[PDB]
């Protein structure tokens, strides 16, 4: 299960999940165009998408438990990039012996986990930082790249599709980057050469 | 001299039965110092206009012979947009070319022209004036013609009765796709109130829900969900998790719908009833009164604003501002242009009969 | 040691199904300094007591093993008159022979004895004390045992919400034959309020109408008259002749009855719903809210008085004084004496089943 469901990472995790045949739940904030965002995430491989309101809901909990039982499996892993209530909700959805990895933190919000989960459900909460993990681990870095590469253009993985702007002398280089920073909300910005 | 046309009745009844068109003359060379002649640009058909003609609405213009009929006759329609075509010497508040609405109900807006006093009207900025004053948008004819009932109604119910804490508290309303409903959702977004809109189910529910959320509803549920024992706790969670409370219910349906929305309020809730879906009384469980300190009251914009020019002004000014700034949108009316090839009253009769198609605006 | 009996339940449900009698022991030798032991003289069956047992009344005693059961069990009854039989050495507020009621709800009054502190009780003057203090009357057991809920309810509804002009204004109430209805009629007479009581038709209608008029109802109508459009103008005549207005409606029935009494109010009226004697919801026509500015609210004496001990005391004192002065009489009860041959819970079960006959008081 993961929050920040529309994030770039979120979108890759949904795909990789599908390739590895891992079932997944993406949590996203509600919006007027919910149906379209939900469809896009399911196309990428999210098995189920829920809102944060649904994530907050004691009433909805049993519905998620049914999904997991039906697959003859268990929710073993939570990926948190939001914090606060959202981190609380995704943690609660794990079966016993679950792990949360926190790899980001949207705006001020601490990772907030019910005591009962740690004591009675053997829950563990840890961090993830790709840089630190791979600093002195080139064998692991390259092994993972080799698989991403193979899936790439075996045609099995789809990149997130960037808005590119050519450095072609039309504008100075830093102005290209300055615009992509100012234009982050439109999507991932790639400067090409 | 101006030849004008007015939709009248001499006896209450159904619009299909009792309306007729009267020609009459307005003397444009003989204005008293405070008099104003206006020419109608458009006027809508609202349920209250119909109920007034029917004789079941306790606010109505007097029947007089002033349009040149033998029998005393009443005019029709309570809101509309007019253009000022001439003013008397002591009129400083209006000029030829200005846009106005009636300052009071019972003016009679289903007609081509009218003679009144300057205090019979309220100035709205015309498009030219709005653009000259630096605003990004001028009002449309539909926006001016329909500004006086439904937008003021939504604004006042939401702000005049209980103070909803911005960012936290909730109102709930039925008739979610009604004109007032859609204004209230927008006002809730604008003022930062959370809201639940209750609507009827339909084949294109996905599209309507998205539309209402874009306008500003926080949540949209069907009437089946409003009635549902199973669904009830999900709503209580929305409110609880927000840190606010559901303090106000807006009711325009009555019956089971009114029951359902009442039950979704926290303790010390207030319901305002401002409309009904035909013969369906307001129905509230006894338990809400006794154990939850519920209160149900009424809202009638006509009565509230009758002797409150200050409140009417302040409210109207804000709605005008939002239209000029592009922060408020009207529902599109079905417009029928009067060109003299068909009697005016028949245009209004068709509009009444076709009310289910959508809001009817007669234009000129 | 005293061997007492308490009426208990371990699970919510109908009194006929869930009630039983538990024998328990109280130590009446060697009282703690602040402790007080009381014997019941009588306790009534009120609808609230029954709703508590049924589990549809959100204020109730905890289920505990404190009466010597293995399953957690709740006592029954919120109202009753008790005689003090022994007090501890640091108790001066109370002495042997004193009359008391519980100071708080959820005491459990359907039982023979209790042990608490002096703050668990409120002293009422006993007949001997009233006469010694120079009063022409003292309280009866029924009057003491029913003083705490229904008279305060009637008094507060009539005085605490809207001010009726003495000698002019009206209230209208349904459930006119209820104990609360009977106190309201008397309090109306004492404060010089005009009133209309609505009652169900019955074979002995004339006798009932006479009783209620003697109590203080100005007019008594049936529910059929309440429903009647034809009869409405007659009521309007009464009110017009008085010079006053119908400003307040008291509803303990719901459904059509609640509709009828609301319609009889003058504009800007208030209704208080304090009960729902059929399961029917409060039903109000949309037009009353919108066009007559009607307001519908709740009343719950338990909630009103929770943090309003001054208001409780003042109200109770007035009822006591009126009884001592001979100005108020009790809504009469059918008394059933407990004597040990039939289990206590069965007396109360019979009382619940005979509710329709009238107020029931189990005596001791
Ligand atoms: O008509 C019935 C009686 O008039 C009436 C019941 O009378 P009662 O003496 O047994 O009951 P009371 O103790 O007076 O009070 C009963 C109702 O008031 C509510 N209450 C009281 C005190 C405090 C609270 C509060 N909110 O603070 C509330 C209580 O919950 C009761 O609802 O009822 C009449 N009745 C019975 N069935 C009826 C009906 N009227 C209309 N329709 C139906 N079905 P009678 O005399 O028998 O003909």
């Amino acid at each position: 299960i993961q929050n920040g469901g529309t994030s770039a990472v979120g979108k890759y995790a949904s795909q990789i999940g599908k390739l590895l045949n891992f079932n997944s739940i993406s949590v996203i904030r509600d919006r007027p165009n919910l149906d379209e965002v939900v469809a896009s995430l399911k196309e990428l491989g999210a098995t189920q998408v829920i809102t944060e309101d649904q994530n907050n809901s004691k009433e909805f909990g049993p519905t998620i438990k049914e999904w997991i039982k039906q697959s003859g499996g268990e929710a073993k892993l939570a990926l948190n990039c939001v914090g606060g209530k959202s981190s609380t909700g995704i943690a609660r959805k794990l079966n016993n012996n679950g792990l949360m990895l926190t790899y980001g933190g949207m705006s001020f919000q601490p990772v907030t986990i019910p005591t009962s989960l740690y004591i009675f459900k053997n829950f563990t909460s840890a961090g993830f930082w790709v840089t630190e993990l791979l600093k002195n681990n080139k064998e692991l870095k390259t092994s993972t790249l080799n698989q991403i590469i193979a899936w790439y253009e075996e045609g099995k993985l789809t990149d997130a599709k960037s808005i590119e702007t050519l450095y072609d002398g039309t504008k100075p280089l830093h102005e290209l980057y300055q615009d992509g920073v100012a234009n982050s909300k439109d999507g991932k910005q790639l400067i090409t050469y | 001299m101006i030849t004008a046309q007015a939709v009248l009745y001499t006896q209450h009844g159904e619009p299909k039965d009792v309306l007729f068109t009267q020609s009459f003359e307005i003397d444009d060379d003989n204005l008293a110092p405070n008099e104003v002649i206006v020419k109608t640009l458009g006027s809508p058909v609202n349920p209250s206009d119909i109920n007034q003609i029917q004789g079941v609405y306790p606010s109505k213009p007097a029947k007089t012979t002033g349009f040149g009929t033998t029998e005393p006759a009443a005019p029709c329609g309570n809101e509309g947009l007019f253009e000022v075509i001439k003013v008397g010497s002591n009129v400083s508040s209006l000029e030829a070319g200005d846009w106005v609405i009636p300052s009071h109900v019972n003016f009679g807006t289903w007609r081509t022209h009218a003679l009144g006093n300057d205090d019979d009207f309220i100035k709205l900025p015309n498009p030219a004036q709005s653009k000259a004053n630096g605003k990004p948008n001028g009002l449309t004819i539909n926006q001016g013609a329909t500004i006086s009932v439904n937008p003021l109604t939504a604004y006042l119910m939401l702000t005049h009765y209980v103070k909803l804490t911005p960012g936290k508290d909730w109102f709930i309303q039925n008739g979610g796709t009604s004109a007032v409903g859609k204004y209230a959702s927008q006002i809730g977004k604008l003022l930062n109130f959370n809201s639940i809109s209750v609507i009827r189910d339909r084949p294109n529910l996905d599209e309507v829900v998205a539309s209402l959320k874009e306008l500003g509803a926080t949540q949209v549920i069907t009437e089946d969900q409003n009635n549902s024992r199973e669904f009830g706790p999900t709503i209580k969670e929305w409110i609880k998790q927000s840190g606010g409370e559901a303090k106000l219910a807006l009711n325009c349906v009555g019956g089971k719908s009114s029951t359902g929305i009442a039950r979704k309020l926290n303790n010390n809730g207030l319901m305002l009833t401002y409309g009904g879906m035909s013969f369906q009384p307001v129905t509230i469980p006894t338990s809400l009164y006794i154990f939850k300190n519920f209160t149900s009251a009424g809202f009638w914009v006509t009565e509230l604003l009758k002797n409150n020019k200050e409140l009417k002004t302040s409210t109207l000014n804000q709605i005008i501002a939002w239209y000029e700034e592009g922060k408020l949108t009207d529902a599109k009316s079905i417009e029928t242009l009067y060109d003299g090839t068909k009697p005016l009253h028949e245009l209004y009769q068709d509009g009444v009969a076709n009310s289910k198609d959508g809001k009817q605006l007669i234009t000129y």
